[PDB]
């Protein structure tokens, strides 16, 4: 048990990590330990701060272990019992550097009402004034640093990063805080390792191997204590790591962690608290030798370790700590400020409470913890002891919970000129102030987030593979819509995708549209068919002018003219828009006109009142058969005008959508009766008065059978594909209405014979 | 001073000896007796013997810290596997805070405070006595089982009351129990303020039960105030008024039937014999027994005036908590035995692996998962000692319902117990079956028949009005009157919104039996009569009116006659379309039939082949208007044909209702042509019987026009009997014209 036992009227304890625990820390333990001694003597040699009383110390060691800290911390509360190495009363102690050390000591000291303040315990678990009530700080908590790292990553467009932490209370506490900050800035962590302080071969190699097996993430964040950073860096050299490490205040600007393995830490970003170096402490440390520093038991080991010799065998014993081999620790001003916290607080508490004399009055024999800490420490405001500035940064003030203020810096490992040294790159007062001067690993800032890249709305298939938070883009949606991130839904078969891709709107179908391309072809025949009706009307106009008695066509010719007159008109409906009224009339018009014309010819071929009634009866029998099937077909007219030709939504088109095969089936028996009556004529061997007309009937009907037997296969092969294939169907129907006019021309030429 | 018992695994104690008699000495002797009995008892640590390290607490936090520092100064004395203490909440909290850092678990026996139930701050702390907030679950269970929902919660200013009330409020949400009002009872704020606060609790006559998480004095003074006000209440009180006759004192009040939750205890018989046998000579281990003997018996050992007095005279009674100390010490012993049987299996003695305390694994694994049998059992087979995952014990509560029927007053009678199950003996409660209810606190607007329901909750959560919508407004979700079918009452299905397709088609006679039979009879007679003239086809033609007029007349009468019969049909999508087509063609042809005949007479004052051409041309023009109107109108079935407050009665075509006005307009053109045709006739001499029929037809059109006005107003919104009757009149008038047209043929043939 080696410790400093400087006595005095009032004793201020301390806890420093001198041992890293055979080895001795050179920059974190000894440098901070000498700062407290330097501040203590200045307080004694002062006139405007607590005069007449000398301050002693009870500094101990922690070995960077929380369990060992508790055993040493028990010495502080020894003098607070008074029930039974004489103990000394301690007004307050200085907290340990590590967060884990501070937590264990703070919990123990809370019960005995012993105030404690730290200089480097930047942990977010503390500062909750419900458990660690008697604990103030000079440094900001561990949640501004998480924001600083998130801002740095977002500034360099870094998204895919990996994070590691230590099993100590400092490790996992800040990782959780970093999680929300990463999620807010649209970035994610690859993996969240939790490595312990056990060894290197068991765990450190596995952690590096996991990062090495996936070279996709080139930049990682090192949120670990300084104790665990030394061995990981050495382990990285063995595995030949080439990462760009982003370190917290743990690594900081230390030049002892990277010793012999600096070839892997190239271009590493480290965050360290801003602190102006103190010039007075430089003279004290540079003129420090073992021959005049018998107060420090650990100085002999530090001298034997920093300057390799024995007090290389025995050294010349003349060399001194000079600027050539000595650098100022960043967290030295905090230690000096920490010592002055009690020095100023006790001055505000001793003189004010006992204005009669500037000494230890009888009221100060027993110290208090509630009044000393809550009232005085939380409001103490005083300028920096040894600093050339008087701005807001120089003055130290405790917050509501007891803290400092965010002054995180952005260091960089920026080897230049053959010398390995850190160099300042930015500042994080409240805004990003990084300047682009860092010398990165190879030739520029390493790029990351190659697992996910900005895609285009054309694909919209942001599916997630087995890993997490990095989607890869693949084309999907063959004219579909994507209303979700990773799904390509199939839209309606009769619709077309929108420009915004969030929906599938109904494309405008194309009808015959009258004046158009070859689809307008049957319209020309329909117009020609209208002229045929006018010619038929002209024949009818000449028919009533003294009709021939021997013709016997008093009304059968008119019915035939009526049959062929609407045959041309039915072609107009078939080439018109697919209206519900037209779709119903298309089937009825074609069947009625064909049956009526065929029936009239059959009746004429086979007094005169009975054939007219028979012609109407047979035509009516077919007509009532049409409406018999119409009620099962036209009843879907409200549901008609629906899109069809749904072949992978390849430009679907709208049509009647009902009675497609039924209309073809309907025409089957319409012509079956016609052809049955055609063959029953048997050439109609009769008198020559009507034999020539019968020969015309025997020729027109014979041609009608041939064209009908050939038209039906044309209808089947042209099914679907409207406006390109239905045009042939419309052309055939118009041709079907045109040819029957040619059949009606046989009576016309017979009437022409009568004319002259 | 320090009490040390020779052993191997020394155990710690923190009883508040300072000299306190009924709380300090009793439990100390309890654990000493338990340790002595278990040292000689087999089946638990046969080789290794437990020790004792008893340090007083003085009921102070600083003294507790100073004494407990001894338990951590060793193995930072023999390494202590654990300490037993926690008589006071503050002492237990301080000791748990001190001992959590050194990984030395403890078991408590009397720390019932709810502040120690969180493992975030006290990770290595456990207790045997249940905390004070487990009574809340029993409260809600007994309240729900007794049909009580409206409660008047009463709290206390202390931490106990606040924790109990917050636990009860949190746990009552799952029990469907709402707090009518929440109040506070301070540490005796004022005598006159208690009347005000009890009035604030009793402001609602609906609520009759009141939770009473208050201490003994507060409950007693509140009961006194209630008795002064002379109010009637049932109080489901807490451990503060737990089977205590001092709290009720002599003020009976309304304490009858007040359910009380009281902690249970074991009547240990072995400990009584041991405790009655202590003397200040043989029991030299105790360093405070001399002071206790001096204080209790009022004598000094120096004066030699203490031997006469002895404990054999004064009766001995346990303070309802000696069981907990024995349970805690035996839980520690069983945990140590489980260590021995799982860490030193080869050797029955203490192996080298048990030299460390191993407190971290011990408490987490084999302390919270112990199920040892009940020790010193009075044969009540209760046991059930098992610390939960929150490091807290469980126990049973003996319900003590207040009663005064047997002893007159102050008779606490046990009813049941709460041990992982609610057990109430209703037959023992004074509110037996022959009573006007067990003072039902009940709820607010809760009992409803579900036929009427609003469920808006104007006030409290339990309060919800059940008022039905006036038309019942197709209520589906029992919360908002929906509009699935319409704004009136539907068939309601299986208690939900619906849309009944029910409607009247007027098929079974109804109020139109006459017109239905008249139309069919007239149609058959007219068709048969018309065929008589066609039989000859030679006699009428020589008297003019050839087959062209005969065919038109025959077609006209057939169309109008059949149009009357088609009216009686189901108004489907086809019927609405043909409804316009019915009179759009039948009335057109008959009007055009007489127009052609009238035009021929006017033109003669001929073109027989073209005589029918002009007649059908006018008919086709009327059909052209009909086809052009029906496509725009698009006739369809109309669901809305009933008034706002009536059910669906008629499903008449809504489109045809507007087309009905146009139907008269369509018939107006036919009527206008008929009037113009009649004027063109002028004189009608010789065979002109149709002129009289034309005049009758003009009256018929006027009658139809006269009957057309009520169709828009009332004749369409009615049961359609009048609408169907109008078709018969039009058909009959057309048949009357036919009777006045083929009147010559009726007489010439005869
Ligand atoms: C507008 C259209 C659709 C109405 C229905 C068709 C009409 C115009 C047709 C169908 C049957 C036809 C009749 C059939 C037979 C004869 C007998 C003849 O000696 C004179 C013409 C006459 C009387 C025809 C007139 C026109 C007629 C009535
Ligand atoms: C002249 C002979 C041969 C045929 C009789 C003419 C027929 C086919 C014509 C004459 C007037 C035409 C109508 C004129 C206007 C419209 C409105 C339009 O939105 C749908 C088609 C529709 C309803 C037409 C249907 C066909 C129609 C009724
Ligand atoms: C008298 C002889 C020449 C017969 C004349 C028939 C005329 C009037 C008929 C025959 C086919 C008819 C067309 C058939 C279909 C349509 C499409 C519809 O959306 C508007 C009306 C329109 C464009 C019709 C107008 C009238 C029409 C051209
Ligand atoms: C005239 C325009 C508006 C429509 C023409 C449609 C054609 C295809 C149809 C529709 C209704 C049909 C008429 C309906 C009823 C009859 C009565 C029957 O005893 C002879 C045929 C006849 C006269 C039909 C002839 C063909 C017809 C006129
Ligand atoms: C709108 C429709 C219903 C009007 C009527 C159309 C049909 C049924 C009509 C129009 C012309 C009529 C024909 C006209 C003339 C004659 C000659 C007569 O000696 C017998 C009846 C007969 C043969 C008729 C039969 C019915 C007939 C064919
Ligand atoms: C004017 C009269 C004398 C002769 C002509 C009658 C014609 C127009 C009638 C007779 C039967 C009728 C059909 C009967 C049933 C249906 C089914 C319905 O879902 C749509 C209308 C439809 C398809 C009707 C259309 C019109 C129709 C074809
Ligand atoms: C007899 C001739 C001259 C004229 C009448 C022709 C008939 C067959 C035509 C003309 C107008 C047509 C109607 C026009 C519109 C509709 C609405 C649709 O949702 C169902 C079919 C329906 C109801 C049609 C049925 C057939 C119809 C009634
Ligand atoms: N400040 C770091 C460690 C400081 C140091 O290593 O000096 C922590 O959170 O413990
Ligand atoms: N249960 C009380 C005291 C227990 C007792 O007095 O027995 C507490 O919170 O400490």
């Amino acid at each position: 048990r080696r410790e400093i036992k400087i006595e005095g009227d009032l004793v201020l304890g301390g806890l420093f990590p001198i041992n890293e625990c055979g080895r001795i820390n050179e920059d974190r333990g000894i440098q901070r330990l000498e700062a407290m001694l330097f501040a203590i003597d200045e307080i004694n040699k002062d006139d405007y701060l607590l005069p007449g009383v000398k301050l002693g110390v009870h500094i101990l060691d922690t070995c960077s272990r929380d369990t060992y800290a508790l055993e040493q911390s028990l010495e502080f509360v020894r003098a607070s019992l008074t029930k039974v190495n004489i103990p000394l009363l301690i007004a307050g102690v200085i907290g340990g550097s590590y967060s884990s050390v501070s937590i264990q000591v703070a919990n123990l000291l809370r019960l005995f009402q012993i105030p404690q303040i730290s200089y480097a315990s930047t942990s977010a678990k503390l500062s909750d004034k419900s458990r660690y009530d008697y604990f103030a700080r000079t440094v900001p908590p561990d949640f501004y640093q998480a924001k600083a790292m998130a801002e740095i990553l977002r500034f360099f467009n870094w998204t895919y990063v990996s994070t590691v932490a230590s099993e100590g209370d400092y490790g996992e506490t800040g990782i959780e805080a970093f999680e929300q900050e990463a999620r807010l800035r649209n970035i994610c962590i690859a993996t969240a390792e939790k490595v312990g302080r056990s060894n290197i071969r068991k765990s450190y190699d596995s952690v590096i191997r996991e990062l090495l097996q996936k070279p996709n993430a080139r930049v990682v964040v090192l949120f670990m204590r300084s104790d665990d950073s030394r061995e990981l860096i050495a382990a990285a050299s063995r595995a030949n790591a080439s990462f760009t490490w982003v370190a917290s205040d743990g690594w900081g600007a230390q030049e002892s962690i990277i010793k012999g393995s600096e070839h892997v830490a190239y271009g590493a970003i480290t965050l360290e608290l801003a602190s102006q170096p103190v010039r007075q402490f430089d003279r004290y440390f540079q003129s420090l030798n073992p021959y005049n520093n018998h107060r420090n038991p650990w100085f002999r080991d530090f001298w034997e370790q920093k300057f390799q010799c024995s007090l290389r065998r025995v050294c010349d014993k003349h060399l001194a700590i000079d600027s050539s081999n000595y650098e100022q620790e960043s967290k030295i001003m905090f230690v000096v400020n920490a010592v002055y916290a009690m020095a100023h607080a006790l001055h505000k508490m001793q003189r004010t409470l006992c204005p009669n004399t500037t000494k230890l009055c009888d009221a100060m024999k027993i110290l208090d913890g509630k009044k000393l800490y809550k009232d005085y420490l939380l409001k103490i405001n005083f300028t920096a002891p040894f600093n050339p500035n008087k701005d807001a940064d120089s003055i130290v003030k405790f917050d509501t919970f007891g803290d400092g203020m965010g002054r995180y810096n952005v260091f960089n490992f920026q080897n230049v000129g053959g010398k390995y040294s850190y160099l300042k790159v930015g500042h994080w007062a409240e805004t990003l102030s990084l300047d682009v001067n860092s010398i990165h690993w190879s030739r520029n800032s390493v790029p990351t987030s190659q697992c996910s890249d900005p895609c285009a709305p054309n694909e919209m298939k942001n599916m997630q593979p087995g890993d997490v938070c990095c989607w890869i883009c693949i084309p999907c949606e063959p004219y579909e819509y994507l209303a979700d991130e990773f799904t390509c839904m199939d839209c309606g078969s009769g619709q077309w995708p929108t420009a915004d891709l969030t929906g599938c709107y109904d494309l405008p179908e194309d009808y015959i549209r009258w004046e158009d391309a070859w689809a307008i072809g049957p319209v020309t025949i329909a117009c020609l068919g209208f002229m045929c009706t006018c010619m038929v009307v002209t024949v009818f106009i000449k028919h009533n002018n003294t009709p021939l008695v021997k013709a016997s066509g008093r009304e059968l010719c008119y019915i035939l003219l009526f049959g062929v007159g609407l045959s041309y008109c039915m072609t107009f409906f078939f080439i018109a828009k697919p209206s519900p009224v037209i779709c119903a009339l298309r089937r009825l018009g074609l069947g009625s006109s064909f049956a009526i014309c065929y029936s009239a010819l059959l009746t004429k071929t086979n007094k005169f009142i009975s054939p007219s009634s028979q012609v109407f009866i047979c035509l009516g029998l077919i007509l009532v058969q049409i409406v018999m099937v119409s009620v099962w077909l036209i009843l879907e007219a409200p549901g008609t005008r629906r899109y069809t030709l749904a072949e992978k939504r390849e430009t679907v088109i709208l049509k009647c959508n009902v009675k497609d095969s039924s209309m073809l089936i309907s025409l089957t028996y319409d012509v079956i009766l016609v052809i049955l009556c055609t063959v029953y004529a048997f050439k109609t061997r009769k008198c020559p008065e009507n034999f020539n007309e019968a020969k015309f009937i025997g020729f027109t009907m014979y041609t009608t059978c041939i064209i009908w037997l050939a038209f039906l296969p044309i209808f089947y092969v042209t099914s679907s594909d409207y406006r390109v294939q239905t045009t042939t169907m419309c052309i055939s129907v118009s041709l079907s209405g045109f040819v029957v006019l040619g059949c009606l021309f046989a009576p016309k030429v017979h009437i022409i014979l009568f004319q002259p | 001073k320090v009490l040390t018992l020779e052993g191997d695994l020394v155990l710690g104690g923190l009883f508040p000896v300072h000299v306190n008699e009924h709380r300090g000495i009793q439990r100390l002797e309890a654990m000493l007796f338990a340790l002595d009995r278990i040292n000689r008892d087999p089946h638990l640590l046969p080789g290794v013997r437990l020790g004792a390290h008893i340090l007083d607490s003085c009921s102070k936090d600083t003294h507790a810290l100073e004494q407990a520092l001894d338990f951590v100064r060793a193995s930072l004395p023999t390494a202590i596997t654990g300490v037993i203490g926690g008589s006071y909440s503050d002492v237990s909290i301080q000791v748990a805070n001190l001992l959590r850092l050194f990984q030395i678990p403890q078991i408590s026996y009397a720390s019932t405070s709810a502040k120690l139930s969180d493992k975030s701050r006290y990770d290595y702390f456990a207790r045997t006595v249940p905390p004070d907030f487990f009574q809340a679950k029993a409260m809600a269970e007994i309240l729900r089982f007794f049909n009580w929902t409206y409660v008047s919660t009463v709290a206390s200013e202390g931490d106990y009351g606040e924790t109990g009330i917050e636990a009860f409020e949190l746990e009552a949400r799952a029990r469907n129990i709402c707090v009518a009002t929440s109040e506070k009872v301070g540490r005796a704020m004022s005598r006159a303020a208690f009347e005000g606060v009890v009035r604030a609790l009793l402001q609602k006559p609906s609520a009759r039960v009141a939770v009473l998480f208050t201490r003994s004095e507060d409950a007693r003074e509140l009961l006194a105030a209630s008795q002064r006000l002379n109010a009637s209440f049932t109080w489901v009180a807490s451990d503060g008024w737990g089977a205590l006759e001092s709290v009720v004192a002599g003020s009976e009040g309304a304490a009858e039937g007040a359910i009380t939750i009281e902690l249970a205890s074991y009547p240990i018989s072995d400990f009584a014999s041991y405790f009655q046998s202590l003397d200040p000579w043989n029991n030299s281990r105790n360093p405070w027994f001399r002071e206790f003997w001096e204080q209790r018996f009022r004598c000094s050992f120096r004066q030699r005036d203490c031997a006469a007095h002895s404990l054999r005279a004064v009766p001995f009674e346990q303070e309802s908590k000696i069981m907990f100390v024995v349970n805690a010490v035996y839980a520690m012993a069983h945990a140590l035995h489980n260590m021995h049987r799982a860490l030193c299996p080869n050797t029955t003695r203490l192996c080298d692996a048990m030299r460390p305390v191993n407190g971290r694994r011990l408490y987490k694994d084999f302390v919270l998962n112990v199920k040892f049998d009940a020790p010193f059992r009075p044969a009540d087979t209760h046991n059930e000692v098992r610390f939960d995952r929150f490091g807290d014990g469980i126990g049973r509560y003996n319900i003590f319902t207040y009663l005064r029927a047997g002893s007159g007053r102050y008779r606490y009678q046990k009813v049941g117990y709460w041990a992982e199950g609610l057990t109430l003996d209703t037959s023992l409660i004074p509110w037996a079956s022959p009573s006007a209810g067990p003072l039902p606190a009940s709820r607010c607007s809760e009992p409803c028949l579900q036929n009427e329901v609003k469920s808006v909750q104007p006030g409290e959560v339990c309060c919800w009005l059940c008022i039905p919508c006036q038309p019942y407004e197709y209520r589906l979700d029992e919360f908002t009157c929906a509009d699935c079918g319409l704004g009136y009452w539907p068939n309601a299905s299986l208690t939900g919104c619906f849309e009944l397709p029910q409607e009247y088609i007027r098929w079974g006679d109804a109020w139109a039996v006459g017109p239905v039979t008249i139309a069919c009879l007239g149609a058959l007679a007219t068709l048969f009569v018309l065929g008589v003239f066609v039989r000859h086809n030679a006699t009428p033609v020589v008297k003019a009116s050839g087959r062209e007029l005969c065919y038109i007349l025959l077609g006209g009468v057939f169309l109008c006659y059949c149009m009357t019969f088609i009216f009686i049909a189901k108004p489907s999508t086809a019927v609405c379309t043909l409804r316009r087509l019915g009179l759009g063609t039948a009335f057109s042809v008959c009007y055009s039939a007489l127009l052609t005949k009238t035009n021929r007479i006017a033109r003669i004052f001929i073109s027989p082949a073209s005589q029918v051409a002009i007649c059908l041309a006018l008919i086709s023009g009327q059909l052209l208007i009909v086809v052009a109107w029906l496509v725009v109108e698009a006739p369809g079935t109309g669901k809305e044909t009933a008034p706002e407050r009536r059910e669906v009665v008629t499903l008449r075509c809504n489109h045809r209702d507007a087309s009905m006005l146009g139907s008269l307009a369509y018939n107006v053109l036919l009527i206008a042509l008929c009037t113009l045709y009649a004027f063109k006739t002028r004189k009608c001499p010789e065979n002109f019987n149709e002129a009289k029929f034309i005049g009758f037809t003009m009256y018929t059109t006027c009658i139809i026009w006269l009957a057309f006005l009520p169709i828009f107003y009332v004749t369409s919104s009615d049961y359609r009997v009048q609408t169907t009757t109008m078709c018969v009149s039009v058909s009959l008038s057309g048949s009357v014209v036919l009777g006045c047209l083929f009147a010559p043929k009726l007489h010439i043939i005869l």
